[PDB]
């Protein structure tokens, strides 16, 4: 229960519902989080503008 | 009166409508098009060929069987040719000999000079060579480390080398090449490891220049005892960045160009490194090479279970520029009985030798054409504009002239 | 390996890998007699763990590779996608050893001390 359990669900890669940006994931291999393009496809909340954020909310 | 009202119940409708194509236009939408794209020329690819036998059994020293030997299922854990060996007569004798280590000092050993050194060598196994009638030698294949040891790389591009072209279809304007896979030189097989095979024959990968050859995963095969024809087609596909699409342009890790072959290079360099504390000596990168036992132990095993089971350390963007080649593949027979004799004879082999060592590879296009598959911007700024005025002029009657008027009058 | 256990450490502890490092009398697998502590004594049931799987099962656990996948909850740590004994053996005393590096108390006056304790 150290980091939200929605840090182990899959980004939407590839998916496209809007402009593409920048965005970052935590990857459940690497246990560390990974760059990304977010097509605006809210499927889940394992996305973050940036790399930090991500590695504070699920890094651990 | 009830005008104002008609007209601002009309505008209203006009409102929403602008909005619609306003919000699709932040979309950044794509389509996708197909187009036939006549050439007079095209950049042959670059030609990466293994043997799938990776150390050549005559080069094997005792020193090498000490450090690998546990390694290529020669050897058991107690450094000892294993009771289960399924070898002749003479090469166990040969093995057996050689792997007396009684008063033996092990000397220093790196796989990567022992693939250097034991692996095939393209001076040995070019038995001929030909591109659009050019006779071609070694000096024209890059040595490339990959998987599977000691590889060769034609037409590569590399060192300030220039790519080969090609202006018509058929055999005549592509590549030919004859290979001695050299059966005698396989090391016996006497268990399963990652590094031996059961079977005889090399492995092919045909791509562009500008990304690495994954030939484990990507290559095809081509058997001994057969002249193998693979007739190809070009296919370019084109992908947009951010907004409008995901694909990656570059990346500034281990190679020029950005394409997946170089990412999962990469992922999986990084993956050994993180897992084993060394890479595999095909890997590019700073870590030291792994031992034997490392590839026995860690290396080959976490190797093995990125390639097939991992499905999430690795995820790759996709490229903005990918060639593809269709390949369609035939065969006939070497040698002929009528032409053995004359083989036989012009390489010094027995007729048998021939018959189990031989082949003869051709890869070449169909035609020059390639298609190209693109995704273009569905909706721009001018689709955009041109768009809202056409539904002004829709729902008010507005013009460009009348705008101009009702500005200046106000 | 040990970095597998690192992995797994940082699966379910932001506790840094080198606070583990040369703790107590055995961490991270390291031989001795007596604990200094309960996190002392994970480590010494996992020594004990490798020990029996070098002499039992003849693996390399400080060589040796194996898989495990990383679960929202750490008891749900996973071992059992390894494809042979050893493998899961292995993978299995990291996973005990991490969960019970979890119960135990980081102390900051057992990590690094005089070899006269131990
Ligand atoms: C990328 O595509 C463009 C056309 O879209 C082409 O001119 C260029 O050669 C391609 N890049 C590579 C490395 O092939
Ligand atoms: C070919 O036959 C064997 C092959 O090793 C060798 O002893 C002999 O010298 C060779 N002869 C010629 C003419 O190449
Ligand atoms: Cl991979
Ligand atoms: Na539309
Ligand atoms: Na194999
Ligand atoms: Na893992």
């Amino acid at each position: 229960q150290i980091r939200p359990a929605f840090c182990y669900e899959d980004p939407p890669f590839f998916q496209k519902c809007g402009a593409f940006v920048d965005s970052y994931y935590f990857n459940r291999s690497r246990i560390t989080c990974v760059h990304f393009f977010y097509g605006q496809c809210d499927v889940n909340q394992n996305h973050f503008t940036t790399m930090s954020e991500c590695n504070r909310v699920c890094h651990g | 009166v009830v005008w104002a009202l008609c007209f601002m119940g009309s505008l209203a409708l006009l409102a929403l409508v602008c909005t619609n194509r306003i919000q699709y236009y932040f979309l950044y939408p794509h389509v996708t098009k197909l187009d036939e794209v006549a050439a007079t020329r095209l950049t042959f690819p670059a030609v990466t060929f293994c043997n799938l036998n990776e150390f050549r059994f005559s080069r094997v020293t005792k020193n090498d069987l000490y450090h690998a030997g546990e390694l290529l299922a020669l050897l058991n854990n107690r450094y000892e040719i294993p009771d289960t060996q399924t070898a002749d007569e003479k090469q166990l004798e040969i093995l057996q000999d050689k792997a007396n280590f009684r008063n033996f000092k092990p000397k220093p050993f790196n796989m990567l000079e022992f693939y250097d050194r034991a692996g095939h060598d393209i001076r040995e196994m070019l038995l001929s060579c030909f591109f659009r009638g050019e006779q071609c030698s070694p000096e024209d294949f890059k040595v490339v480390f990959t998987r599977y040891g000691k590889c060769y790389t034609f037409n590569a591009g590399q060192d300030g080398k220039p790519r080969l072209i090609t202006m018509k279809g058929g055999t005549g304007n592509g590549l030919e090449i004859m290979l001695d896979i050299q059966q005698d030189e396989y090391l016996p097989v006497w268990g399963e490891t990652d590094e031996t095979s059961f079977e005889a024959g090399i492995k092919v990968q045909i791509h562009s220049q500008d990304e690495p050859p994954l030939i484990d995963q990507l290559g095809f095969g081509v058997a001994p005892g057969f002249q193998t024809f693979v007739s190809c087609q070009e296919q370019r596909l084109i992908y947009l960045p951010p907004p409008w699409g995901d694909c990656k342009a570059t990346t500034g890790e281990f190679y020029d160009t950005y394409s997946i072959t170089a990412c999962r290079i990469d992922c999986e360099t990084r993956y050994l490194v993180e897992n084993c504390n060394c890479r595999m000596v095909h890997m590019p990168g700073d870590a030291p090479y792994c031992t034997p036992e490392q590839y026995k132990e860690c290396a080959d095993p976490a190797l093995d279970f990125l390639v097939e089971k991992d499905n999430e350390y690795c995820v790759c963007e996709m490229p903005c520029n990918v060639t593809r080649y269709g390949k369609e593949l035939s065969m006939v027979k070497i040698p002929s009985k009528a032409s053995a004799k004359y083989l036989a004879k012009k390489y010094n082999k027995s007729e048998q030798y021939i018959g189990e060592n031989i082949l003869v590879l051709d890869i070449f296009f169909e035609a020059l054409n390639y298609e190209t598959i693109e995704q273009k911007k569905a909706y721009e700024v001018a689709g955009l504009l041109g768009d809202i005025g056409g539904q002004m002029g829709l729902f008010i009657g507005a013009s460009i002239l009348t705008v101009l008027e009702l500005f200046d009058y106000a | 390996n040990l970095n597998q256990f690192r992995l797994m450490i940082k699966c379910t502890n932001d506790r840094v890998w080198a606070d583990f490092v040369d703790y107590g009398c055995y961490c991270v697998a390291r031989d001795s007699n007596t604990p200094v502590d309960d996190l002392d004594r994970c480590c010494q049931a996992q020594k004990q763990c490798y020990d029996e799987a070098v002499k039992v099962h003849g693996c390399k656990p400080l060589v040796m590779f194996y898989s495990f996948e990383c679960r929202y909850l750490a008891s749900d740590l996973d071992c059992s996608g390894n494809n042979t004994k050893c493998r899961n053996f292995v993978c299995n005393c990291d996973r005990t050893a991490t969960l019970c590096i979890l119960t135990a108390t980081y102390n900051r006056n057992n990590h690094k001390i005089d070899p006269s304790r131990c």
